[PDB]
């Protein structure tokens, strides 16, 4: 019923930059996750999908220099990103979207990367 | 166009067990002599005469 | 099997006759018990 | 994969009265799993209608938003001082996921 990203903010390119999409009462762990970026002067545009299932569906551009992780006891999202890169700087946005609607969109913390 | 179209799948599954295997094929048939020295194969039998 | 009629009277009678093959099932199966059906109801 | 123009991308328009906005998509798409969708920069996106059947929440369900082929638009009843917001045409597929960039409506 309410979410909110924290953990984001500014690291150097190369590193790991942890953060978590946190749910409170809507149960979203068998829900299906996307992530969404938005840089700068630019559209959105979707990267990453983790469904229920063991599958893991990322973006053509970035594919493994992802990290996505689904707490079992609460309905948390911890993410984490791999091998950065200064042009990757980019607010986020962590959505439940179901394929008949795709509801309740976040706010997400502004973030950017760069040295 | 081509991407929205109902296409029919079957699926073909196969194992191996002690049990003896089924569709092994219509095979072949020559009966080709009736009087001379040949190499018959008649029913997985080996063996030559006339 | 074999079916014959030749029965007189009574009891296993004299004679011989062997058994020819009728079916052959490809069932591999661990067989221990065996039972009959006499529905007679 | 799929190309969607969504036009205009400039807008000369003012509350309360009739507006049309529109989507173009690439090849003969349907509308069974399209999203429209508004967003406010700086702030939470919301969501229009899906499907373009049946409206979403938190709206007055009066948009006439639906299409097919490649023709899918929205026609406002009423415009509202609170709609001044940026809309997102969007189709899924279930295995590949493409967006569209949003159109400026401003006066």
């Amino acid at each position: 019923v309410q979410l909110v990203q924290s953990g984001g903010g500014l690291v150097q390119p190369g590193g790991s930059l942890r953060l978590s999409c946190a749910a409170s009462g809507i149960t979203v762990s068998a829900n299906y996750m996307n992530w969404v970026r938005q840089a700068p002067g630019k559209g959105l545009e979707w990267v990453s999908l983790i469904y229920a299932g063991g599958s893991t569906f990322y973006a053509d551009s970035v594919k493994g220099r992802f990290t996505i992780s689904r707490h079992n006891s609460n309905n948390t999202l911890y993410l984490q990103m791999n091998s950065l890169r200064p042009e990757d700087t980019a607010m986020y946005y962590c959505a439940r979207d179901l394929l008949e609607a795709g509801g309740m969109d976040v706010w997400g913390q502004g973030t950017a990367v760069t040295v | 166009g081509v991407g929205h179209q109902p296409y029919r799948v079957v699926v073909l599954s196969f194992e191996l067990l002690h049990a003896p295997a089924t569709v092994c094929g219509p095979k072949k048939s020559t009966n080709l002599v009736k009087n001379k020295c040949v190499n018959f194969n008649f029913n997985g039998l080996t063996g030559t005469g006339v | 099997s074999k079916h014959t009629p030749i029965n007189l009277g009574r009891d296993l009678p004299q004679g011989f006759s062997a058994l020819e093959p009728l079916v052959d099932l490809p069932i591999g199966i661990n067989i221990t018990r065996f039972q009959t059906l006499l529905a007679l109801h | 994969e799929l190309v969607l123009t969504q036009s205009p991308g400039t807008l000369s328009l003012s509350p309360g009265e009739r507006a049309t906005l529109s989507c173009r998509a690439s090849l003969s798409v349907s509308s069974n799993f399209l999203a429209w969708y508004q967003q406010k920069p700086g702030q939470a996106p919301r969501l229009l209608v899906y499907g373009a059947s049946s409206r979403a929440t938190d709206i007055p369900d009066r948009i006439s938003g639906s299409g097919s082929g490649t023709d899918f638009t929205l026609n406002i009843s009423r415009l509202e001082p609170e709609d001044f917001a940026v809309y997102y045409c969007q189709y899924s597929d279930g295995s590949s996921w493409t967006f569209g960039q949003g159109t400026r409506l401003e006066i």
